[PDB]
């Protein structure tokens, strides 16, 4: 799954 | 509330330090105090919040899985009675995990979601709501399990609805939301075909929009598209 | 004392589970409750105690070093004033670290060391005493720094004295004690020549005794001898 | 440095 966008 | 005496800016500052020191419990407590100041969060602050609680609950989930695996082996054939201790400790970790999720869910309800008007913030927080209900789902067993699952579903769907209307299909929050909702379908909802359909449709729509992107944004989006690819290769 | 209602055997059992789940704070609290039952610890239990608190304080020390490094950069040339927050948070981690060391030191004084009559147990606990004073030394700055350092020195020396008299030079506790006392000399006492002399003498005396060893013991001892080798290659 | 002997 995926969670802190640049 | 023991962060109540700290400046908002100092909490954010210390959250960044805590991240650097890999002190994620600290980071989460700093960011919780920052949220409870009552102001909306900027993009960077929203990222701190989600990185913090992801790390905290991620250790809990890893531990729960180890202990749940041991406990299932204690239920098996030719397995010697070992007492109530494996169950007891798995329950202690479970309750701790459940409290972190409830804390995150509480911040989102009081009052991050309702004050989030822009699409990037509202989708971000509804994806969080889906994610933290999904973690509750992973450990739920009672009757309430269906209701937890529906609650996860419902947050993800509202977030999906907004993201489709308001964001490009390469948007990294939109991409990560789709990825996680697909994981929800595969791992929680016993809907692997939906999981695969969503991952593939999301991937293909992003691919067709990559040409619109600068070199840095292309990098951000293709990273998450690769994660969709990875799941599809796992699932098919 | 909140482990007081748990069976000693259940605490040990849950400590082993906590190790498997990489839940080392838990592991340390279980082992603290086990010690406070008042009975001597077996070999396996002594190992649980030291693995637990090593992991706990090891995260603290890593965080302290990150924050101390940031704080030193805030003191440097052309460095913009950032407020009291870096110092404050480094102090919070420091105080937490200091409390773990004080807790370990407290278990050893009350009353593990004084009831440890056999050489393997007494040396093990005096090495722990040296190690946890050495961690206090790493962060100490006041006048008391010299006294902390002496206290570390003194535990290590008593342990060295017993181990030389009572253990073979391949004994892994003797080897690990020498390794750590050498690190003490290099990193705390500003005595690199002593550190190197001790590592080399320890290594050479173990090498000459390896022929006495079964294949499994040879493996145990040469692992730590390699660590002596590594430091000597680092130090020379 | 070094601290759980087999
Ligand atoms: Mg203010
Ligand atoms: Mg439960
Ligand atoms: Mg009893
Ligand atoms: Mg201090």
């Amino acid at each position: 799954s995926f969670x802190x966008f640049k | 509330g023991a962060m109540g005496s700290m400046e908002r800016a100092s909490l954010i500052q210390k959250a960044k330090l805590a991240e650097q020191a890999e002190r994620y419990e600290d980071m989460a407590a700093f960011m919780k105090g920052a949220v409870e100041k009552g102001e909306e969060l900027s993009c960077e602050e929203r990222n701190l919040l989600s990185v913090a609680y992801k790390n905290v609950v991620g250790g809990q989930r890893a531990a729960w899985r180890v202990l749940s695996s041991i406990e299932q082996k204690s239920n098996e054939e030719g397995s010697e009675e070992k007492g109530p201790e494996v169950r007891e400790y798995r329950e202690k970790v479970e309750t701790e995990l459940q409290g972190v999720c409830d804390t995150v869910l509480g911040l989102l309800d009081s009052h991050l979601i309702k004050e989030a008007g822009d699409a990037e913030s509202r989708v971000f927080y509804l994806k969080m709501k889906g994610d933290y209900y999904r973690y509750l789902a992973e450990v739920a067993t009672g009757d309430d399990k269906k209701r937890i699952i529906d609650s996860a579903r419902s947050a993800y769907q509202e977030a999906m609805d907004i993201s489709k209307k308001e964001m490009p299909p390469t948007n990294p929050i939109r991409l990560g939301l789709a990825l996680n909702f697909s994981v929800f379908h595969y791992e929680i909802a016993n809907s692997p075909e939906e999981a695969i359909s969503l991952a593939k449709t999301t991937f293909d729509e992003a691919m067709a929009d990559l040409h619109t992107l600068s070199e840095d944004s292309y990098k951000d989006s293709t990273l998450i598209m690769q994660l969709l690819r990875d799941n599809l290769t796992l699932w098919t």
